[PDB]
């Protein structure tokens, strides 16, 4: 499951 | 591999109105409009690393440097001064050898192309940082670029002679 | 000091074949234009000084020439043009000078529109770069980069020249 | 010391010995 920048930032 | 600040990268993208959302392992080309080397466009190709090999998120994100020529037409591209891009890409600098020329790393100079129009040679500040193999590759590439430039100057001189002739007889 | 052997009789043949009436002196500087060589069919430059006699001016049994680290000025100097293989008969083991000096008139990187020697100028080949040292490469690169700046300026000037010329041609149809 | 030589002057000299 590759993450996007927003998907990493909300973490 | 060097440190990557995701927050600053997001800010950098939004400021340019880019709707793109880069992934993990995403290959990004960078057009550095200016840096310590002066005010002339240079290129660098990087890759984002957000997670590990098992896709578990890294609380300290990284970016790696891929040693390949940036092709602005077939690649995702961010443009801006080095100082600004360093807010995201920590310790970012020029790549090895002719690669810094990007779309002209292979020495292909094309009439009418804006990237060929923007191309400028290496400064003496740049060369003091280079190895012998590095310096040879740059010199080989600049030689290829010059050969194209000289052929283009003959073509220009031929057309100018022909147009002044055509103007003379039609005036 | 870099000294190699000189065949005087071959030099006489070379001068006469080029209709050069005068014979050079001992200690005279010769500007050489190498029209072609191992590097390619592009023109290169080398500077030499003749040694015909020893310190007491006694004639040498085997005359020599020395290579001078200075850029040739074809406008002011005694000149000989020809292929490397023809000049190697007179100047034994003749080769290219160090760094940008090989460019002669353009060793200083002074590129000019209309200058014959700027038009004849060609950048270094891959055979040349393989032989160079780090300092040579850095020097050559410095000079060729200054020539590039000049060439870019002339390209943008020709683009405006061509454009305005086509415009004045179009209004006259 | 003798004066500086031209090419021919040397050739003529070599033709001696």
């Amino acid at each position: 499951p590759p993450m996007t920048l927003q998907q990493w930032i909300i973490w | 591999e060097y440190e990557l600040d995701v927050e600053a990268l997001v800010v950098i993208l939004r400021d340019r109105n880019i709707p793109r959302n880069p992934l993990h392992g995403e290959v990004i080309g960078l057009r550095l409009t200016e840096g310590w080397w002066g005010q002339i466009e240079r290129f660098q190709m990087v890759r984002l690393i957000l997670q590990n090999d098992d896709n578990e998120p890294l609380q300290r994100p990284r970016y790696e440097v891929i040693q390949r020529a940036v092709n602005p037409h077939t690649m995702f591209m961010i443009s801006g001064p080095l100082a600004e891009l360093q807010l995201a890409f920590q310790d970012l600098d020029l790549p090895e050898g002719p690669l810094r020329f990007g779309p002209l790393a292979n020495g292909h100079y094309v009439q009418g192309d804006p990237y060929s129009s923007s191309y400028r040679p290496v400064t003496m500040a740049e060369t003091a940082q280079m190895t012998r193999d590095e310096l040879e590759d740059v010199l080989n590439t600049q030689s290829e670029i010059e050969i194209q430039m000289i052929n283009l100057l003959e073509l220009y001189e031929v057309e100018t002679r022909a147009l002044r002739r055509q103007l003379a007889e039609r005036s």
